[PDB]
RNA sequence: CCGA
DNA sequence: TGCATCCGTGAGTCGGAGGTAATAACCATAACGGACGGGCCTTGTCAAGC
DNA sequence: GCTTGACAAGGCCCGTCCGTTATGGTATAATGGAGGCTGTCACGGATGCA
């Protein structure tokens, strides 16, 4: 469909649950991943609750349920009453996503360990102190009531907290540790009150203090305009990527080829289930505290591996690729798959000199030309009444015929062809030519277009591209043809 | 610095420092109105030139 | 000091607690047994009173409820102390199982769960120390966590014990027969099928990541060579032209037999039907329907004026 | 690598400069002289206009 | 000599077998195969010929209504195996010289999960060709661009034609002067028959030692009783050369000699490649890369800048959508080209939806919106 | 590792 | 408040070939689930008749 | 242009049946971890310290 703009924001827990939850006709939601299983080892089918589950993500085959009994195409829009898998086409595993319900709150590592670290800006604390509270190395005072030695957002060690327990002062003093304390500190921050206090504080303050007050006020003003809560920087629900974007394929030899995202999700689910088990049976607090810190380090490695602490490695001490590592670099999604792609209807060969051949003309080899212009030849072989379908046309094309060469000669007449030599340093590195069929295997280039390509005949190769549409052939002829590119653009 | 201080977070994220640009764009809640050559290539549309 | 080593932080946190003595272990085991029998009578009261035993207690049958809460608090503190004081034994055991697939902290936490089970299963009336029974349960929990986690496509525990038995049997039959190793005698000494042995050896393989480099550089990747399993655009266009030519051939014959053949194979509904349900689409029953589709196939099997479809023969 | 990184930065800083209108209707101007480093010229005025 | 290897693996649906009975293969495509389905030693193979016939037991049997009706009409019993034979790639003709087969019950032991392994060696004699690389010992590379007949090649005043013409402008810009010393000394040794041997840095024995050695040996070769056209004292390194087409001598004397030229591994047969439509990638659904997997050329970011510096918005749009990772656009474009109609308008590419799902899985509420008549609504890009 |  | 120390961020484009990881308990016992075999019904051909 | 009757074929469906799989357990005593960096360069913030 068409759209006008793209808007980015912070995801709430209800929104993350809205991406993952899908209801059934029986009245049951199916969106939560509860087990770290992927597929069964005996039969290579996904398990009924896990990272590849067919109730959450969809069927692995077209119009087929998991347990059987619905193998036909005729059941459309139905859900199996025995298994629970909707009988749909199997391409919904590119789109359908799930979620993981955490047993403890966790902080997003983008908002804590970034620069300028918006969590410590909004909390008005130092980054080392918030990083010490989150990873269970220090306490913090949530209720400073009835004390002169204690104040709000003050950090304490374990010794300082057990020596406060001498006085049992004689009132209710609360403390907190981990991301529960950070979530409770963010949940009680009145945004309009702190904003008007900062606006009443900037007009009467010093020089270097004023820049910090301006930075905190401009962070706080974003949370009122976006209508987003400050406690949404701590995660209660974790979204799970669709399973076809983290595929698990089998190689010829029996070994399975997996992606690195499955190990990180498996660690998150394993530590979550162990934390729920420890909280169920009332384990000692030194064991439950180490389990929450490990879950915190597990969620951070899934999002950005090696951002805060030790980098999680694999088999040969190679670091696992994470959700920000698949997008953040020159091998990521932007620079390798969106701004530049591999294309169909293309080829390459070495170039030779082309004297006794005009400008705007390239010498295109014949075996290269039957491959690049194959659907245009297939269309002409049916229009001329030689064959009747694509299979006879492909058979006569591959078997070799003298009719195919006359057909290709009358097909490539007037069809411009774009030539490219890497590196493409300026505009004249891609130019369009009218091909003539030469015999041999090299591409014949005209000697006058050679400084425009920076190309000599001692080993250079050039790529060839065929425009398909009629607007694309009219643009190669009127805008890119080599007999109109005499002057430099610089 | 002038490439990263543009009105479009898609171009600034595809250029350099993707994590920081996406974090400030998510906190500021900003929209990308698809005005430029680099966004329409990523979207898949005709470029506006 | 500030550090980012969580293992060092946890080792300092367990080094802050001292080690027990033996009479301490006897007294804590007595309090743990008291706690467990109190939880047993609590569990049978929940099984009798439909899970509303929070205000019910058989230890008394106002100050008595406070004494009961104090007793329960001291027994729970005794259990937590006996678990907490022995966390050094878990670190001393779990440092041997380091490179089998789990990290150090996962082995420590699973051995801690095993230590919890050993502290709730200890018998002080046997004279034995706590460390032997604790070592048994900690190694049990660590090996069960290895067999349950640390593999993407996980294998059951009996498969791991079968792999170990096969390793021992092959090494013993290689000590006996020094040359010419024989899978026939390997399957003989294990009393199993040779294709079952090949299945065990195939399931025992480890996966390889799609992000591993192929050469000694960063230019290549394993996922760059894996083809997506789908249908080509050539097959799509060939079956679409086959569908169009098929409909244009079928609409040349009589209109009744054309829709009979179309409802028979799902060329309009997307649902292949039986012979009787054509008899409920019409009202004439299914015996005329089979003769209709038979003579329609005989008319389409004519040598003249039907060879346009004969080129799709593969 | 230095040359190509400079080229990528220059492309990203000015990927949205398209000719949109025919005239802006301004009175501001740029003074052009012949570029000289010493007594001999480098670019003359006729080449610069 | 090329080497081809095929393994008869073990599949869950059944064992793969190497056989002579292959479906959808004609009569005379099996003449070179033996009784087991393998080629014999000394057979000539070209591109597409069967080396080892192999089948595997496919077992899904999910047929569309078109195939069901076509097998209702014309008989057409669908077999349980499919073709998986080893074939010669595009090009790579030659003679089969070694057909060694390894079987586990013959005494061999294999990679696990494979029944038998066949290894086939195919040898070919490659002549010199237009597009091949050629070089000397002085860094003077080049590509052959024309092969002329000897009646068209220039010839010497004894009537002997020239084997190779090199451009003289590649010498003083590249500053490799020793090739002219080498060709003149080799031509003196050709006219004498002595096969010289000269160690480098020979200017220790005097000033202009290489020049004096070369011209003195050329003079002594020209003092032969029949060969006095070899050296001219007016212009030393040059002699008169005649044109093969007209018979006229060239206006200026030309340096001739005997050079030692080399043929390099960069031949045009290993360089030519073309793709119409092949396999695709797993997640991105873009064409693969590489000659071995019939991959497509990468249209990188600099090529996108070059197309944007032109006009050419439609060339750039079809290069990014209907030629890569838009599957409905791929099918529609191929159908419109085959049926001769207009190619329709493309949709959202597949990698952009992958990026949207990845940014959502990072925890960012990113969505596309559409405004129409005072209304904002979130659009569904997955459709 | 090599080639442009 | 100025200077020293620290940390995160970047470092050109295409093509070919080869090619990865690599060591570590054992035992009873019940619950579970796919496979296999009769029962009934639904379905698909021969065959004679108006 | 249909109709009824014989002859089988084969999916659903509910029993056992045996191989797989999950779970619990073992009682001398054992009580803080191996394991690599150590030859890049330059710029910009952010601490941090005198
Ligand atoms: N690391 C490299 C090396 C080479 N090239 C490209 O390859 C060409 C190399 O030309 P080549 O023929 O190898 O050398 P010449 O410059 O022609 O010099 P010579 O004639 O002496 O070989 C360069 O222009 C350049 O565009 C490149 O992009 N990157
Ligand atoms: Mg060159
Ligand atoms: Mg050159
Ligand atoms: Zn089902």
């Amino acid at each position: 469909p068409r759209f006008d703009y793209v808007k980015i924001a912070i995801a709430s827990p209800e929104r993350i649950r809205q991406w993952g939850e899908r209801t059934l006709p029986n009245g049951t939601v199916v969106g939560e991943v509860t087990k770290p299983e992927t597929i069964n080892y005996r039969t290579l089918k996904p398990e009924m609750d896990g990272l590849f589950c067919e109730k959450i993500f969809g069927p692995s085959k077209d119009w087929e349920c998991w347990c059987g009994k619905y193998k036909r195409v005729r059941h459309r829009g139905i859900v199996c009453e025995r298994c629970g898998v909707e009988v749909t086409e199997s391409r919904v595993r590119r789109h359908r996503m799930g979620y993981i319900k955490l047993a403890a709150p966790v902080t997003h590592v983008w908002y804590l360990k970034g620069i300028p670290s918006y969590l410590s800006i909004l909390l008005d604390m130092a980054l080392r102190d918030v990083e010490q509270i989150v990873y269970f190395n220090a306490y913090v005072v949530l209720n400073p009531g009835n004390a002169s030695n204690l104040q709000y957002k003050q950090l304490l060690t374990e010794d300082q907290w057990v020596e406060i327990e001498d006085q049992i002062e004689l009132e209710g003093i609360e403390v907190g540790i981990g991301a529960e304390a950070v979530q409770r500190l963010l949940a009680e921050l009145q945004l309009e009150e702190v904003a008007e206090k900062l606006r009443e504080e900037i007009l009467a303050s010093k020089g270097q203090k004023r820049a910090k007050l301006i930075k905190r006020l401009r962070v706080i003003d974003n949370f009122i305009a976006t209508h987003s809560q400050a406690e949404w920087m701590t995660l209660d629900v974790i979204p799970v990527i669709p399973p076809d974007l983290r595929p698990m394929v089998q190689l010829d030899g029996g070994r399975f080829a997996t992606s690195d995202l499955n190990d990180l999700y498996r660690r998150v689910i394993n530590r979550n289930n162990r934390l729920a088990r420890l909280q169920e049976i009332l384990a000692p607090e030194i064991i439950v505290r180490n389990e929450k810190r490990m879950l915190q380090e597990a969620v951070d490695a899934l999002i950005d591996n090696g951002r805060r602490g030790r980098t999680v490695v694999g088999a040969n001490n190679r670091a696992l690729k994470s959700l920000s590592d698949i997008i953040e670099g020159k091998q990521g999604r932007f620079r390798q798959n969106l701004l530049g792609k591999r294309v169909d209807y293309s080829g390459r060969s070495v170039i030779v000199v082309g004297p006794n051949l005009k400008i705007y003309q390239c010498g295109l080899p014949r075996e290269m030309a039957i491959e690049l212009f194959q659907p245009f030849v297939i269309h002409r072989l049916i229009k001329l009444g030689i064959v009747n379908n694509i299979k006879a046309a492909k058979k006569l094309i591959l078997k070799g015929d003298p009719q195919i060469w006359s057909v290709l000669e009358e097909v490539i007449t007037g069809h411009p062809v774009m030539l490219n030599r890497a590196p493409t340093l300026h505009r004249l590195g891609i130019q369009a030519f009218e091909p003539i069929l030469v015999e041999g295997r090299a591409i014949q280039l005209h000697p006058l277009v050679c400084p425009a390509f920076n190309a000599d005949f001692d080993g250079d190769q050039m790529a060839v591209h065929v425009p398909l549409s009629l607007e694309a052939q009219c643009e190669a002829r009127l805008l890119m043809l080599a007999c109109h590119n005499v002057l430099s653009p610089a | 610095k002038a490439s990263l201080n543009t009105d479009s977070f898609i171009s600034a994220a595809s250029f350099q420092e993707t994590t920081r640009v996406l974090t400030e764009a998510a906190i500021e809640g900003k929209s990308d109105w698809l005005r430029g050559l680099k966004e329409n290539v990523i979207i898949g549309r005709l470029i506006p030139a | 000091p500030y550090t980012e080593d969580s293992i060092r932080i946890y080792l300092q946190e367990i080094g802050r607690i001292r080690l027990l003595r033996a009479e301490e272990e006897i007294e804590l085991a007595r309090q743990i047994a008291d706690l467990l029998e109190l939880e047993l009578i609590r569990d049978n009261l929940t099984l009798q009173l439909e899970r509303q035993p929070s205000e019910l207690e058989w230890g008394k049958q106002n100050k008595n409820f406070a004494a009961f809460r104090r007793r329960l608090f001291l027994d729970r503190r005794a259990k937590d102390k006996m678990v907490q004081s022995n966390l050094r034994l878990v670190v001393s055991i779990a440092k041997k199982y380091m490179n089998r697939g789990l990290s150090f902290q996962d082995l420590i936490q699973e051995g801690s769960l095993g230590l919890i089970r050993a502290a709730e299963k200890f018998d002080h009336e046997k004279g034995y120390k706590f460390s032997t029974y604790a070592t048994w349960w900690i190694r049990q929990a660590i090996t069960r966590a290895i067999a349950d986690q640390s593999r993407t496509i996980r294998l059951p525990v009996h498969l791991y014990e079968t792999i170990s038995r096969i390793k021992k049997t092959t090494k013993l039959l290689s000590q006996e027969m020094r040359r010419k190793p024989t899978e026939e005698e390997i399957a003989e000494k294990m009393e199993m099928t040779i294709e079952k042995l090949r299945f065990i050896a195939k399931s025992a393989q480890l996966p390889i990541s799609l992000e591993t480099p192929i050469g000694k550089e960063e230019d290549s990747r394993l996922g760059d060579f894996i083809e997506a399993d789908g249908e080509t655009p050539e097959d799509e266009v060939s079956k679409n032209l086959l569908r169009e030519d098929l409909e244009n051939v079928l609409d040349t014959l009589s209109p009744r037999e054309r829709d009979v053949l179309r409802l028979r194979y799902g060329l309009d509904d997307g649902r292949m039907k039986t012979l009787e349900e054509i008899g409920q689409i019409f009202n004439v029953t299914r015996e005329r329907i089979r003769q209709i589709e038979a003579k329609a196939l005989r008319k389409l099997r004519h040598p003249n004026r039907n060879s346009i479809l004969k080129e799709y023969i593969r | 690598a230095d040359s190509g990184y400079l080229t990528r930065r220059l492309v990203d800083v000015s990927q949205d400069v398209i000719v949109r209108e025919q005239d802006c209707g301004t009175e501001r101007s740029l003074r052009v002289t012949a570029m000289t480093d010493g007594d001999q010229v480098k670019i003359s005025l006729a080449d610069r206009l | 000599i090329e080497k081809f290897e095929i393994e008869a693996r073990q599949t869950k649906l059944g064992p793969e077998e190497i056989t002579r009975e292959i479906p959808n293969v004609g009569e005379d495509a099996l003449r070179n195969l033996d009784e087991h389905g393998i080629i014999r030693i000394g057979a000539w193979v070209e591109s597409g010929d069967i080396l080892v016939g192999k089948v595997t037991p496919k077992g899904e049997a999910d047929q569309p209504p078109e195939e069901k009706l076509l097998r209702a009409i014309f008989g057409e019993k669908a077999r349980d195996v499919r073709d998986n034979s080893l074939r010669v790639p595009n090009g790579e003709k030659g003679r089969v010289v070694d057909v060694r087969v390894f079987t586990r019950e013959k005494g061999d032991e294999l990679p696990p999960g494979a029944n038998m392994v066949v290894r086939i060696y195919v040898a070919q004699k490659r002549k010199i060709q237009v597009g091949d690389k050629m070089a000397g010992r002085h860094g003077n590379k080049g590509i052959i661009s024309r092969i002329l007949p000897i009646e068209d090649m220039p010839y010497l005043p004894d009537g002997r034609p020239i084997d190779i013409a090199l451009n003289p402008l590649g010498v003083p810009s590249r500053m490799n002067v020793g090739q002219v010393f080498e060709c003149l000394l080799g031509w003196a040794g050709e006219n004498l028959g002595v096969r010289f041997k000269i160690t480098p840095f020979d200017e220790m024995y005097g000033e202009e030692a290489s020049r004096d050695t070369v011209h003195g040996l050329l003079e002594e070769a020209s003092q032969r009783p029949n060969k006095d056209w070899v050296f001219n004292e007016n212009h030393p390194g040059k002699i008169q050369v005649f044109d093969g087409r007209t018979g006229e001598p060239f206006d200026r004397p030309i340096t001739v000699g005997q050079a030692y030229m080399l043929k390099l591994v960069h031949l045009v047969d290993d360089k030519i490649h073309a793709r119409s439509t092949g396999p695709y990638s797993l997640v991105t659904q873009q064409p693969l890369g590489g000659k071995a997997q019939q991959g497509g050329q990468r249209f990188g970011e600099m090529e996108v800048w070059a197309l944007e510096a032109y006009g050419a918005a439609y060339i750039l749009q079809e290069l990014l959508t209907v030629k890569s990772d838009d599957m409905q656009g791929r099918n529609e474009a191929l159908n419109a080209i085959v049926k001769g109609k207009s190619i329709p308008r493309p949709g959202t590419p597949e990698s952009f939806k992958v990026l949207m799902r990845e940014l959502q899985s990072l925890g960012l509420d990113i969505a596309a919106h559409k405004v129409q008549l005072s209304e904002d609504g979130e659009s569904a890009d997955a459709e």
